[PDB]
């Protein structure tokens, strides 16, 4: 099929576009989680821990 | 830490406001009334018995 | 009303202990043509001769009856609005006082007053309930009646049956044509679907011999959401001969078993009373989720109050160190100008 | 003939309940299965009972996540609380006891956070609104199937109770997540963000 | 000239295309009817009357989308069980606000009326009423059905109790001010609006004298075939086309024009320019005093919510308007 | 204005009240009967003239034993109707007969 291949190409474009949106968000999301749950946490906890 | 962190002061300095304790106690006691309102809900069930 | 007395009392406390208003029971309003048996129906719901009764025209001035539950604080007594706090342990005086008061405004010549009579009845074996005894529907202006007395009484009926929160008892005599029941005809003006209207067929013992109301009772002629229930009760002679309830039951039961064997156990006044109890139970059931909803809402509120302190602290040491740390941190941050509290 | 007609009528009445159920176990499991199936289908919008009515079950939550929630957030700030003069005070405080050659980045780094904190409330409200709708699915579910469960009213209500228990079990979990999500935004500001330049 | 400019200004800035006006009026009715049906099913327990479209769209000329469609929701209170009280008479002493008092509890106890769901202490809660009805509009109402039915995008606002037509297929956009209020009087004018007071008691109500003011200006014009409302319409468009006057709304202009209306001058179209400048002078003077007492209630200063310096600046802007009349047009 | 009272006796008494409650350094006891409408409490109404926020004003509800049967002041007591910084406290006390007895 050819028409369906063209429809598949549309799907591929939708996949790429949405994926990149998601990935872009992840690029900021993770760092923040690490800072929040690990870095900033122990930054304050350690004193009481020690 | 040197002044306040003593094992005796963990009982002394760490004394809760009674007014605060009573305020929250009342909230708990009203919640206990709502635990009693599970018997109201039991009564809700009982009203289906007729 | 029987076990409902303690059931309902428990179901008052369900509101008292949450700070809610107690569910109000629908107003009991009896409608129908003159001498259909209206007051008698209400009398069977009390057990006392509190209402006036008789042939032709009797009720000539709507009665507002407030049944009153009495606590453990006269065992049984009444009280009229127009006599303030006068207590009536004499329940014949009550009936007679209704008669007196009726004549005072409506008169004693078939005239009907638009000004109802308010009466409270007190007992520790009854539950709070509002009931209305209406004048019978008419067509001809007689005695002291106005040209539009039909419409006056119609409006007097509508005054009460127009309230969704009510039970309309369509009391019509068995020896009349139920298909023309004025009781139901006016009921349909405020309750066209019959959702809160119960069809009542009285004087089955006087029903025209050779005929029946099976088609009416079975909904073939008259469809009613609350069903159709027949009634047997005392005549002029049986009232004057003081026929007992047991005697009335025997005659009712035997008649009904001989008349409608299969419907006899639905017509049976006891069945009706139980049905009415069920209707009230349904009325109660309708708002039990609202009751439960409040319980849920309050719980969230009380937990929110509990969240105001969070915990009582069983760790002590770590808690203290954290409190110290946080203070010193923000203290030093305040020096820097880097405090969270800017 | 009448005898025959009546028999059909009475059997038709008997067909209103079908059976008294002597299997119990399988019956219960079927009743549970059917409920849960249609319950989940109602969430999907793929339920057999597609009675045309008020928006509920599925796309009502879509509504919550757009027409309610999305719009709610659109109404928030973005310049709310930004009194120029108060900010000038704030950046003087940000400098602190020292002298400065230029204004600290602390400035917006805290002022933004104040506005971010305002985004926690309506987010949690959204969660609560969904929780309500999840309960409304039961009300929707009670419009059908129940007629079989009217043969076991007690079961019927027990099912409902269990469902809402589960909902309440998962409620605070989501609340914690959403709280955390806001905290994550508060945790760090990325001035190198691809959409952020000046 | 000013006279000529005002005449053109009406045609160019007051008039909002009749097609949009007619469509707006149609949708006003359609939305009302949908909400009537919805409230019948959503609040069958409450005695809501038929909802009434009104406001500038009807009250004047082709206002169209220039201002809100006013939609009355009739809170038919049970006569005798509820009574009107002045806010100032209560601990929450605010004469501008009003309270609805529950009474006759000795014959009809709380729980007997459907409006007792809003009963707090012994008063009807405008606040809780608003909370439930705004929630109904916010989510409960099937706006996808409304949009599908009417061929448009209609949704709820994010403030007060207003609705937004994001776009009717026939190139129309507009907003609806839903006014939930007690019928009030047999004149079909004064209403008890479910007011959203944030301070004091939020259960308090607002005495709605809008249609009273509108009827008064109508009557004043009908007394001598005058053009008081035409001046108002011109002033409205002037405010729409002047950001300096963004603090002065229809209500502000109404109070000024009511004061103007109570006079015996040349009220014909030929003296629009004269009365325009007179309107400016009256308004500016009020601005110079930082005081605009409502015509039907002088204790209400409509400039009290505005900054004195900004008030004066508005007067200065309008003063330059006096200097160059046509510059406001 | 009754008996020997002046036309503005209301205002006279009002000013006599203000003479004392206008002082920040005071405790204002807003004493109003339970069988009257607390929402219209003149006690509180005048208190708000000198203490609009209620910072030194305590709401007092007396004659609870005479409160109109079937009604309550729970909403007042719980601050649902009347918010008071010092709270709202009800009172039961002697009637004419109980004083004389
Ligand atoms: N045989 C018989 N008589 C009955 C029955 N019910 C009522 N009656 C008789 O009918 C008459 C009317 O009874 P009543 O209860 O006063 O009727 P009512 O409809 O209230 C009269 P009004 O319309 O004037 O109020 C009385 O004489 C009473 O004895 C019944 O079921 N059977
Ligand atoms: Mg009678």
């Amino acid at each position: 099929s050819a028409r369906e291949q063209r429809d598949c190409e549309v799907i591929e474009r939708l996949i790429k576009s949405y994926f990149l949106i998601v990935r872009k968000n992840i690029q900021d999301s993770v760092p923040k989680a690490v800072m929040h749950f690990l870095v900033n946490h122990v930054k304050d906890t350690l004193q009481s821990e020690l | 830490v040197g002044q306040l962190y003593k094992s005796s002061l963990l009982d002394d300095l760490l004394t809760e406001s009674e007014d605060m304790a009573q305020r929250r106690k009342e909230a708990a006691d009203m919640l206990k009334a709502l635990q009693g309102a599970s018997q109201i809900i039991a009564e809700i069930r009982e009203t289906h018995l007729w | 009303m029987e076990a409902l007395i303690p059931v309902i009392n428990k179901l008052q406390d369900v509101f008292n202990t949450v700070g809610a208003d107690i569910i109000q029971l629908p107003q009991i309003v009896v409608v129908g043509t003159q001498s259909s048996g209206k007051s008698s129906v209400l009398e069977s719901l009390v057990g006392r001769d509190l209402l006036p009764r008789g042939t032709g025209i009797v009720t000539r001035r709507p009665l507002i009856l407030q049944l009153v539950h009495v606590s453990q604080e006269a065992e049984e007594w009444g009280k009229f609005l127009h006599t303030k706090n006068k207590l009536y342990t004499d329940f014949d005086e009550i009936r007679q006082e209704i008669e007196n008061e009726t004549e005072r405004i409506s008169g004693n010549n078939k005239g009907v007053s638009p000004e109802p009579i308010h009466l409270k009845i007190f007992s520790p074996n009854v539950v709070n309930l509002t009931l209305v005894d209406l004048p019978g529907m008419t067509k001809v202006p007689v005695g002291d009646q106005p040209k539009d007395i039909e419409l006056q009484i119609r409006e007097l009926i509508l005054r009460f049956i127009s309230n969704p929160n009510s039970i309309i008892l369509a009391v019509t005599a068995a020896n009349t044509d139920m298909a023309t029941s004025e009781a139901l005809k006016i009921s349909r003006e405020v309750d066209p679907d019959g959702r809160r209207t119960l069809a009542v067929i009285t004087k089955l013992d006087l029903m025209d011999a050779g005929t029946d109301a099976m088609d009416v009772l079975m909904g073939r002629v008259i469809p009613v959401k609350l069903g159709i229930i027949g009634v047997v009760n005392r005549s002029q002679l049986d009232i004057n001969n003081k026929k007992s309830v047991t005697d009335s039951i025997r005659d009712e039961y035997a008649f009904l078993q001989k008349k409608y064997p299969s419907l006899a156990n639905r017509n049976g006044t006891k069945y009706l009373a139980r049905t009415l109890n069920r209707l009230l139970m349904h009325h109660i059931r309708d708002c039990l989720p609202e009751l439960k909803t409040r319980i849920n809402v309050l719980a969230a509120q009380y937990q929110s109050l509990l969240n105001s302190y969070g915990e009582p602290v069983d760790d002590k040491s770590a808690t203290l160190l954290q409190l110290i740390t946080k203070f010193a941190t923000e203290y030093c941050n305040t020096i820097e100008g880097t405090a969270k509290y800017i | 003939t009448r005898i025959n007609v009546l028999a059909a009528q009475y059997q038709s009445l008997l067909n209103s309940y079908g059976e008294p159920v002597d299997d119990k176990s399988a019956t219960l499991l079927q009743l549970i299965t059917k409920f849960a199936t249609e319950y989940c289908n109602t969430i999907e919008g793929t339920a057999k009972y597609i009675e045309t009515s008020e928006l509920c079950g599925g796309a009502r939550i879509c509504y919550i996540f757009h027409e309610t929630f999305g719009r709610t957030l659109e109404s928030v700030d973005p310049l709310g609380g930004l009194n120029t003069i108060d900010i000038l005070t704030a950046i003087r405080n940000a400098t602190g006891p020292r002298p400065a050659l230029f204004v600290p980045e602390v400035s917006f780094e805290l002022l933004v956070k104040r506005q971010i904190k305002r985004l926690e409330e309506p987010s949690l409200r959204c969660v609560e609104l969904v929780h309500e709708e999840m309960q409304r699915i039961i009300q929707h579910c009670s419009n059908y199937s129940t007629q079989e469960l009217l043969r076991f009213p007690k079961l019927h209500d027990a099912i409902v109770e269990v469902v809402t228990c589960l909902l309440r079990k998962r409620l605070p979990v989501t609340n914690e997540m959403v709280h955390n999500l806001v905290a994550i935004e508060l945790a760090y500001i990325n001035t190198k963000h691809p959409d952020f330049a000046d | 000239t000013l006279q000529e400019r005002l005449l053109a200004f009406e045609r160019d800035r007051v008039t909002i295309p009749a097609a949009q006006v007619a469509l707006a009026k149609q949708l006003a009715g359609d939305i009302a009817l949908e909400l009537q049906a919805y409230f019948r099913s959503k609040f069958p327990e409450l005695p809501f009357g038929a909802f009434v479209p009104g406001g500038p769209l009807y009250d004047g000329l082709q206002a169209g989308a220039a201002d809100h469609v006013r939609l009355l929701v009739p809170l038919v209170l049970e006569p005798g069980l509820w009574s009107l009280v002045p806010g100032v008479d209560t601990v929450a002493r605010d004469p501008r606000c009003w309270a609805v008092r529950r009474t006759q509890l000795e014959f009809c106890p709380r729980g007997s009326s459907p409006w007792d769901r809003f009963l707090v202490g012994g008063y009807l809660s405008s606040r809780v009423l608003l909370e439930l009805l705004r929630k109904a509009l916010a989510a409960s109402v099937n706006w996808p059905a409304i949009g599908s039915l009417l061929g448009c995008l209609i949704r709820p606002s994010m403030a007060s109790e207003e609705l937004l037509l994001e776009v009717q297929h026939e190139r129309l956009e507009l907003t609806v001010a839903v006014l939930v209020a007690v019928p009030g009087v047999d004149a079909d004018d004064r209403l008890l609006l479910a007011w959203p007071l944030e301070g004091l008691a939020g259960n308090l109500w607002l005495q709605d004298l809008y249609p009273v003011e509108a009827a008064r200006l109508r009557a004043l014009d009908d007394h001598d075939a005058g053009t008081r409302r035409r001046l108002l319409l011109l002033l409205c468009a002037v405010c729409r086309g002047c950001s300096a006057l963004g603090q002065l709304g229809r209500g502000h202009l109404t109070q000024v024009v009511l004061r103007l209306g109570e006079d015996n001058v040349d009220w014909t179209e030929e003296a629009l320019g004269e009365r325009f400048l007179q309107a400016l002078e009256l308004l500016i003077g009020s601005l110079e005093q930082a005081s605009l007492p409502c015509h039907f209630n002088p204790s209400v200063n409509l400039f009290s919510s505005l900054r004195e310096e900004e008030i004066d600046d508005i007067g200065y802007a309008l003063y330059s308007g006096l200097q160059e009349p046509e510059g406001l047009l």
